[PDB]
RNA sequence: AAGACGGUCGAACUUGACUAUCUAGAGGAAGUAAAAGUCGUAACAAGGUUUCCGUAGGUGAACCUGCGGAAGGAUCAUUA
RNA sequence: GUGUUCAAAGCAGGCCCGAGCCGCCUGGAUACCGCAGCUAGGAAUAAUGGAAUAGGACCGCGGUUCUAUUUUGUUGGUUUU
RNA sequence: CCUAUCAACUUUCGAUGGUAGUCGCCGUGCCUACCAUGGUGACCACGGGUGACGGGGAAUCAGGGUUCGAUUCCGGAGAGGGAGCCUGAGAAACGGCUACCACAUCCAAGGAAGGCAGCAGGCGCGCAAAUUACCCACUCCCGACCCGGGGAGGUAGUGACG
């Protein structure tokens, strides 16, 4: 399906997500909202998922799990 | 010796022999699939990640260098390794979230030289080799 | 799945006494459906440009079939792959020429010609001998053939001559021992002999005791055992390569002294 | 006891011999235990026996000589159909020259090489050189 | 033998049947109509148990119209517990190459037991026969129900 | 023809229960590596109390002791 | 077996005739089948066979009773064999 | 094939059998009445696991063995998942149908149409794998037919698997 993650840091990006959500199945993508005007990352992101099981292993991880010294919330979108 | 050698017995060798098999630690590790599950190799033969961070290492005794290894997050495997950086002065030219191709040692499964946690070794900076870098072959791209 | 029966045959899985190549073609020609089972048929394609060759094309191959100067069995056919068998005759009438088909002990289908009047009839073995509906009997030949009204002797595994100008039977040969048979399929392919013993066993699978000319003595089974006629007495020639069985040394002598020793 | 009489009789020889002691008792006594000491005998690997009778078993008196280097046993016996007597041949006997195979055949207890004439298997027994 | 009164329905073998013609009252057999019996071939005859019979079973190849066809294979009865059937331990000889000593298996096999066959027990050798598949585990009838020595109580004085 | 009586096959759905697989987690307690720091001196020569087993209890700790063992002890050897 | 220039391979080919020789001719062997099953020769090896308060052989024979069908033309009854 | 840190198992929604019937292209607890209490296991059943399709075959080994088999051929199985069905001798068919479920598409909002584990190609995935090409001339298949159609199949391109 398509999961919504928030409270993003503007140190990460795309790429720093891309490998920490592998342990829970591949991503198909990872949509990051950017404005460049204020900030790097706003602080949402919505990952998709190809397969509908490894999207909500994601959600029910994640949030919870620290990653940059910050608690990730994860969520149905 | 010590076995029993009937005019019926096929059986009881051939069970005795498969039971007996499993003892072995080369065969067990293999079988059970736990070579797969502990390290991202076996089931693998080179594994692409994203750089994580640049490590600096003091050596472990005997032999006083600072060794200095990168930590790598495997894509596929979604394991976090420290991986060797070999080549001289090639430390340099990775940079944290730039790739690295990664790829086992040679005591396969365990650890090398002087410096324990560390069984792998990079192959690849900017996935455009580091053999390359080094001999300077190719220019770093990145 | 497999939802109903191949119209497909690949090549490299026909089998290989059809004497076609390895993989140089994809496709084999595969027999039509007719009187006779296809491992033993030989699609007359196969006979017409491949042994014959008249044809280096399959276009071709049509286009011969529809002169319609192709009969077999002395009916008229006109089909690309047709399902010949053994003891069928082929006759082209645009030549004159009338071609058997017989096992050499080889085991290659021999091209062998034959005089119009031993292409009149064939001697072909019974199968069954049936007493058929309101109590009319009929012989039921190897190639399917049913005969109505036939000899009151009769008795299983007897040959009958079936002509091919009027059908019908044209007279019988009895079995008997001693009578002539072609050994065919198996390990005893192609080998002519006569008889001696036939060893009957209650329940399935009788095996038939035959001694071949040269005094080799060997055991089949009675449905790998074909009367072609009475005892010492041919009624068809003996085919290339003796028909009869040779040695892997003989053979090679043959082959050496043979060739470039003709032109 | 005992659960084969061949193995017994075959190792009381080579001990005796290796003392250059020429007598052995051997027992129970059977039918083969005769008919792998007169093959035996035959090729000069050991000198004659007498049978010695009681209503127990039966007893062997063996003088042996030293014309052997030993006698072996294939104790379990094994299948031989003429072409795993070609791998026992090479594997187990120092060469192809000399030395014997005895393997019991329906037409007899017989040395290998006139097995191999008659084309008769059965089962192996053992062997001596 | 045995009654086919003893269910609920009468039976009948195929065209065996009652004419009673013009004389009064039966059949009514005396014997219950004729009782048919045929051979089955294969070095078997039919014993007094099938002409004596008029039994509800048809699983017999003696009076039944069952056909024996194949493999005939032999066993020692393993279990003999209810009615019109048996199991027999079919033992048979697995060949082993790799290891250079084989090794006996053996299977339990369920097969149908006529009442042609009577005076049996447990621990008797028998010879069946394959037929078309009887009943969903019965692939097989008993043909005979051979006696045989190794098992004596043929040293005897009576 | 819609419709419709009763049945059979029966996807799916809903509510409880179940198991497996995967993953978050304050905290607790182990073993390993990890190295030259802190407190003792346990075993190694009878290590200055010979060692060690079973078992029970005790000692900050190594460890000690009772009860029965073993020698792989330091005794292959003690008597008219 | 066979001259793909060697070879990986392929199942081909080689001759004689000016091109009316309206042509001659060799091939694409053979070997292998987990097992079980089928056939058949052997009888060593390993198991296996029986007659004990008697049993097996040879129309050895009797008195008694039964049933099936040959036959005395055919068919029925009685009596045997 | 592996497993006892799986030792008892199978029927109340038949487990095995007898008898009789319904039903099916046809055998048969296939299904059902009635009636029996069976059937199976230490010779490993039962249960659990499995990147477990099977064979012909492949790689290495003195011999013995060990390891491999989706993959040019043969058999079986499935075509997004389930269930049902029509046509026809043969299909429970996705380049047929119908419903639902998970996915996707058009919409004027009433509706409507769909299934690349076909050939190319794209996305995703990864350490990993090619032309959105040309042709029915070959090889064969189908049809009312020599004549037509074929991503069967041939042909080139890509190709340091080797």
């Amino acid at each position: 399906a398509t999961i919504r993650v928030t409270n993003l840091s503007e140190d990460t990006r795309e790429t720093d997500l891309q490998e920490l959500f592998r342990p829970f199945g591949s991503i198909s993508r990872i949509y990051l909202a950017k404005d460049k005007t204020t900030g790097q990352s706003k602080g949402f992101a919505f990952i998709s998922f190809h397969r509908r099981e490894d999207a909500a292993r994601a959600i029910a991880g994640v949030s919870g799990f620290g990653y940059d010294h910050l608690i990730l919330n994860v969520e149905w979108a | 010796m010590g076995k029993c050698r009937g005019l019926r017995t096929a059986r009881k060798l051939r069970s005795h022999r498969r039971d007996q098999k499993w003892h072995d630690k080369q065969y067990k590790k293999a079988h059970l699939g736990t070579a797969l599950k502990a390290n991202p190799f076996g089931g693998a033969s080179h594994a692409k990640g994203i750089v994580l961070e640049k490590v600096g290492v003091e050596a472990k005794q005997p032999n006083s260098a600072i060794r200095k290894c990168v930590r790598v997050q495997l894509i596929k495997n979604g394991k976090k390794i420290t991986a060797f950086v070999p080549n001289d002065g090639c430390l340099n030219f990775i940079e944290e979230n730039d790739e690295v191709l990664v790829a086992g040692f040679g005591r396969k499964g365990h650890a090398v030289g002087d410096i324990p946690g560390v069984r792998f070794k990079v192959v690849k900076v900017a996935n455009v080799s580091l053999l390359a870098l080094y001999k300077g072959k190719k220019e770093r791209p990145r | 799945m497999a939802r109903g029966p191949k119209k497909h045959l690949k090549r490299v899985a026909a089998p290989k006494h059809w004497m076609l190549d390895k993989l140089t073609s994809v496709f084999a020609p595969r027999p039509s459906t007719g009187p006779h089972k296809l491992r033993e048929c030989l699609p007359l394609i196969i006979f017409l440009r491949n042994k014959l060759k008249y044809a280096l094309t399959g276009d071709e191959v049509k286009k011969i079939c529809m002169q319609r100067f192709i009969k077999i069995d002395g009916k008229v056919r006109a089909d690309i792959t047709y399902p010949a068998g053994f003891m069928d005759v082929i006759s082209i009438d645009k030549t004159g020429e009338n071609f058997r088909l017989i096992y050499d002990t080889k085991g290659r289908f021999a091209v062998h010609r034959i005089t119009p009047e031993e292409a009149k009839y064939k001697l072909c073995k019974v199968r069954k001998i049936f007493v058929g509906t309101k109590g009319i009997p009929h012989l039921v030949t190897h190639d399917a053939r049913t005969i109505r009204y036939p000899d009151p002797l009769i008795k299983m595994n007897d040959t009958i001559q079936i002509d091919l100008e009027t059908g019908k039977i044209t007279d019988f040969i009895k079995f008997d021992t001693g009578n002539l048979c072609m050994v065919t399929g198996g390990a005893n392919l192609g080998r002519i002999g006569v008889i001696t013993n036939r060893e009957r066993h209650p329940g399935s699978f009788d095996v038939v005791h035959v001694k071949d000319a040269n005094g080799n003595s060997f055991a089949t089974r009675l449905s790998n055992i074909f009367v072609i006629g009475k005892g010492n007495k041919p009624w068809i020639s003996l085919p290339r390569g003796k028909g009869i069985r040779l040695t892997i040394a003989e053979e090679r002598d043959k082959r050496l002294a043979a060739k470039q020793s003709s032109g | 006891v005992r659960m084969n009489v061949l193995a017994d009789a075959l190792k009381s020889i080579n001990n005796a011999e290796k003392r250059g002691k020429r007598q052995v008792l051997i027992r129970p006594c059977s039918k083969v235990i005769v008919r792998f000491l007169t093959v035996m005998m035959k090729h000069g690997y050991i000198g004659e026996f007498e049978i010695i009778d009681d209503h127990r078993a039966g007893k062997i008196v063996v003088n042996l000589t030293g014309r052997l280097n030993k006698c072996g046993v294939i104790s379990p016996r094994f299948d031989v159909q003429l072409k795993d007597l070609e791998k026992w041949q090479n594997n187990l006997l120092p060469s192809r020259q000399f030395g014997f195979i005895v393997l019991t055949t329906s037409a007899g207890i017989m040395d290998h090489e006139e097995a191999r004439r008659k084309h008769t298997g059965g089962k192996i027994l053992g062997f001596f050189f | 033998m045995a009654d086919i009164q003893t269910e609920r329905a009468y039976q009948k073998q195929p065209t065996i049947f009652q004419n009673k013609k013009r004389v009064l009252l039966g059949e009514t057999g005396k014997e219950k109509l004729p009782r048919y019996y045929k051979n089955i071939g294969l070095g078997f005859k039919t014993p007094k148990e099938a002409i004596e019979g008029t039994y509800i079973d048809k699983k017999c190849p003696f009076t039944g119209n069952v056909s024996i066809r194949g493999r005939i294979l032999s066993g020692v009865v393993t279990k003999m517990k209810m009615q019109r059937t048996i199991v027999i331990r079919r033992d048979y000889l697995h060949y082993i190459r790799k290891y250079n000593r084989f090794e006996k298996r053996h299977k339990n096999m369920s097969v149908h037991l006529s009442p042609c066959f009577r005076d049996v027990q447990i621990g008797d050798i028998v010879t069946v026969g394959e037929c078309r598949p009887l009943s969903k585990t019965v692939r097989f009838n008993v043909l005979k129900v051979t006696k045989a020595a190794g098992t004596k109580k043929q040293f005897q004085k009576f």
